[PDB]
């Protein structure tokens, strides 16, 4: 039930998503080991992901959270990188998309920095890099990230190195 | 998947060392995220 609709680069919606991608790149403490060495991206395509059943699954849970938190979903737009992007857009997020070994326990992780999520496109630690060239800093192979609507509700604050 | 801390719906990882890093977040229910945009891109080699 998932359809992908291309956004035109002339569309304000394309432009605001591209700006969030580009403007949230940062340098990483690994010097580029996991995600590659770069300051910006070449955006090739931005598609809207349309799935009625998955959207209703999201809004159902969003209302449950909001009602538990004085009518405040605390909804954010955040990046997600994963080897399982295809599974996610067709079947939805679930426990098989969790980072079992993450710093905050086994859950599904999202980043404000697009470059943080870029470190996970080829797996934890960048895995072995792109499938064609085995290069975590490949400048040739096309990568994909998701820009996701996320309900945080009441969020537990961890101060962390 | 783990559970959210009791009385909470997510965890926020606030950076406490790298002053330039932004926050990271964890949810423990897949129903709390919807993949609105699929972005296809390359990283660019710095000049
Ligand atoms: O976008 C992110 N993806 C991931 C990530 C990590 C692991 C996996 C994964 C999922 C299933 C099996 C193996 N690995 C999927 C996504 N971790 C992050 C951690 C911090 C901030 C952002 C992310
Ligand atoms: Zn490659």
């Amino acid at each position: 039930g998932t359809i992908l609709i291309d956004l035109s680069p002339d569309d304000k919606e394309f432009q605001s998503v591209e700006e969030e991608m580009q403007s949230t790149v940062r340098e990483h403490r690994d010097g580029g080991h996991a995600g590659g060495i770069f300051n910006r991206y070449n955006i090739l395509k931005i598609q809207k992901v349309c799935n009625k059943k998955l959207w209703e699954r999201y809004t159902h849970r969003r209302k449950e959270v909001s009602e538990e938190n004085h009518n405040h979903a605390n909804e954010r737009m955040l990046f997600h990188g994963s080897p399982f992007v295809n599974a996610i857009i067709h079947k939805g997020f679930d426990e098989r998309h969790a980072y079992i070994g993450g710093m905050f326990g086994a859950g599904i992780y999202f980043a404000e920095n697009s470059s943080k999520s870029n470190q996970y496109v080829y797996g934890i630690g960048g895995g072995t890099g792109c499938p064609v060239h085995k290069d975590r800093s490949c400048y040739i192979c096309h990568r994909q990230l998701l820009f996701c609507r996320v309900t945080l509700g009441k969020s537990f604050l961890q101060f962390s190195a | 998947m783990a559970h959210s801390p009791p009385g909470h719906h997510s965890v926020t990882g606030r950076p406490s060392v790298n002053g330039l890093a932004l926050a990271e977040y964890v949810i423990y229910r897949g129903e709390q995220a919807y993949p609105e945009y699929l972005i296809t891109y390359q990283i660019m080699r710095p000049e």
